[PDB]
């Protein structure tokens, strides 16, 4: 699929947000590098959540289409609503 | 006004019964009330809102609500039919006269 | 006994005119809304005697896009139509180099005649209708939305837009009353426009099977 013309919604779905926080929390729990500041954050959930609010999560969401194609949308390109 | 008269007949054909109660995403009457309280609007003083800004603003907003993405006539027709009932309730609530 | 027969014949003719007009055939406005009095003056009120006879009610219309693409509508006198009558109409069509025809039976149709309607399909696309189901135009009903037969170009654009195959769209039986009314066969797509209390207007597309 041509990345110049992505027809999916520009907002991040509640499910995409759930899986992003979950996988990123797992990564942080496995001693992965952190992108943002950690003033008083240790619980991987709170760290992944602050990273989402900061928009500094290094994950790409591969939205599969029914036809078989896919669109790779990065966490920085999507608009967080909640 | 003519566009609202056409929409009026479109609603008459959609709702043959006199039941104006409809389910829609955003409540305009509450948003308007909230704006009245957020900006301390005085209903007794004259307004500084130009009615042309009201018309142009509603048209630009109607273009920003995109249920279907595509410039082709098939997508524009689907978009125009999906946001139809909302665009009608919007043009009828955000009317230049009512806002004045 | 007699005034009802002429009333039925008039109502059937009006429905047939509306049907042909909906299929895209050239139909004049006068005959489209013909009062019962106009019909009695043009055809009669004495079907028991034979004036008018069901053979007189035969209609012949031509398509708006193609003048040579004509269509027949026959009204047999026998309640139960047999294969011989179909052979008569088929030969009639061969003589008049016409390909599409309608048989409005009274009581019904024999099995052999229906099979005869299926074997000569590539040569003569002729359909059957019961007068009992033609006394009312189903498209004017409130439950029946506005159907529109799409063209191969419109279907190609539809499938290319949503990026789907024909077997993925919803289906509609070829024997459906609306499918028979618009005279659609397998492979065609019908566009339905219905009112919606959530969006106002909803356009769906059904594939015939």
């Amino acid at each position: 699929q041509a990345n110049q013309k992505r027809i999916t919604t520009p907002y991040m779905t509640k499910y995409e947000r759930a899986r992003v926080l979950g996988t990123r929390a797992l990564q942080i729990a496995m001693c992965a590098p952190v992108m943002v500041e950690l003033e008083g954050e240790t619980d991987p959930l709170l760290i992944a959540m602050k990273e989402l609010k900061a928009r500094k999560i290094p994950i790409i969401i591969r939205r599969y289409l029914p036809d078989g194609s896919y669109e790779d949308w990065g966490v920085d390109e999507l608009i967080i609503s909640d | 006004f003519e566009r609202m008269r056409e929409d009026r007949e479109v609603l008459r054909v959609i709702f043959p019964t006199g039941d104006s109660k409809v389910v829609l995403p955003c409540n305009l009457l509450r948003m308007i009330w909230n704006a009245q309280k957020i900006f301390h609007i005085n209903p007794r003083l004259p307004s500084d809102l130009h009615p042309i800004k009201v018309v142009e603003g509603v048209k630009e907003l109607s273009k920003k609500l995109v249920i279907v993405n595509g410039d082709d006539p098939l997508s524009r027709q689907a978009q125009e039919n999906a946001t139809l009932l909302f665009n009608i309730h919007l043009r009828s609530t955000l009317c230049s006269r009512r806002m004045a | 006994d007699d005034e009802e027969e002429t009333y039925r014949l008039w109502k059937i003719r009006k429905t047939i005119m509306q049907l042909c007009h909906d299929r895209g055939y050239l139909v004049t406005q006068d005959e489209l809304d013909q009062t019962l009095e106009e019909f009695k003056a043009q055809f009669g009120d004495k079907p028991s005697e034979g004036r008018p006879r069901r053979t007189d009610l035969t209609v012949l219309v031509a398509h708006n896009d193609d003048p040579t693409d004509q269509m027949f509508v026959f009204f047999p006198e026998e309640p139960k139509v047999g294969i011989k009558t179909i052979k008569v109409y088929c030969q009639r069509m061969q003589e008049e180099n016409i390909t599409r025809a309608l048989i409005v039976v009274q009581q019904g149709m024999t099995p052999s005649a229906k099979q005869s309607l299926v074997d000569m399909a590539p040569k003569y696309i002729l359909e059957q209708f019961l007068q009992q189901e033609l006394l009312i135009n189903i498209t004017e009903h409130e439950l029946v939305p506005e159907h529109v037969v799409m063209t191969k170009e419109e279907v190609t654009e539809l499938l290319a837009r949503y990026k789907l195959r024909e077997n993925q769209l919803p289906r509609i039986q070829a024997g459906d009353p609306v499918a028979r009314y618009f005279g659609i066969k397998r492979g065609q797509v019908v566009k339905i426009i219905r009112p919606s209390e959530t969006a106002g207007r909803y356009i769906t597309y059904r594939l015939v099977q």
